[PDB]
């Protein structure tokens, strides 16, 4: 029987997902104009166009964040990775939700992620590249952050600050976690043998 | 039954920081 642990203990899927999330985050930041367009250069990934920042500290921040996400994926401790767009008052305006499920057993009847990784992931990238045509216009001056929704059961005897790979993370507060009954915009869903992933956007109502 | 949701304590570089870098060349 083929199991998730058979693919290098979850490291393959964690490495593929962090590669993907880096590119997807960059593209979100471009199309939503979180940063000036001049920092992004055109590249290819998954044989499709992508737009990637050349700003060193932005780049390193995104890599550092994903460095912390990688072990959480390897231990199967991630339900969602969310790119949260915050307005100038620091309130969430929009959320790009990457909903990730890694079952312990491979799904038999589903497409092979590893034989078809470019085509499968490209689909998500192409949707992001044109999403501005289905979303509302963000107010000026938005910023972003990244929320990781884990599988760990919460337990009220808990320290807000959690250090991962020497970077301090925090339990996310009401100011970010809460959107007032948002509108859900589906972008893309995939079910493959190893990985189920859904991308959708939450927009403030 | 709630799960732990976490975010970085530190912000990404601000838009203005990046604007200064770009304009500088």
């Amino acid at each position: 029987t083929l199991t998730r642990q058979d693919l290098n203990f979850g490291q393959v899927v964690a490495d593929v997902l962090c590669e993907f999330l880096e590119v997807a985050v960059h593209l979100i930041l471009y199309v939503r104009e979180v940063y000036p367009v001049g920092i992004f250069q055109a590249r290819k990934k998954y044989n499709v166009p992508v737009q990637m920042s050349c700003h060193p500290e932005l780049n390193q921040y995104i890599q550092d964040t994903l460095h912390c996400v990688k072990p959480l994926l390897e231990k199967n401790d991630v339900e969602k990775v969310v790119v949260v767009i915050l307005d100038k008052e620091h309130r969430p305006v929009e959320k790009f939700v990457f909903e990730i499920t890694q079952p312990p057993l491979l799904s038999i009847s589903s497409d092979s992620l590893l034989s078809h990784v470019e085509q499968l992931l490209a689909a998500f990238i192409l949707k992001i590249s044109v999403c501005d045509d289905v979303l509302d216009h963000n107010p000026p001056g938005c910023t972003f952050t990244v929320l990781v929704h884990t599988r760990e059961a919460a337990t009220r005897n808990m320290e807000k600050i959690q250090v991962i790979k020497d970077f301090p993370w925090i339990l996310a507060d009401e100011q970010d976690v809460h959107m007032h009954d948002p509108r859900l915009i589906p972008l893309k869903t995939m079910t493959s043998d190893i990985l189920k992933m859904q991308l959708y956007v939450e927009e403030r109502a | 039954d709630k799960k732990i949701v976490i975010m970085p304590c530190k912000c990404a570089p601000s838009r203005q920081l990046v604007q200064v870098w770009l304009q500088a060349k």
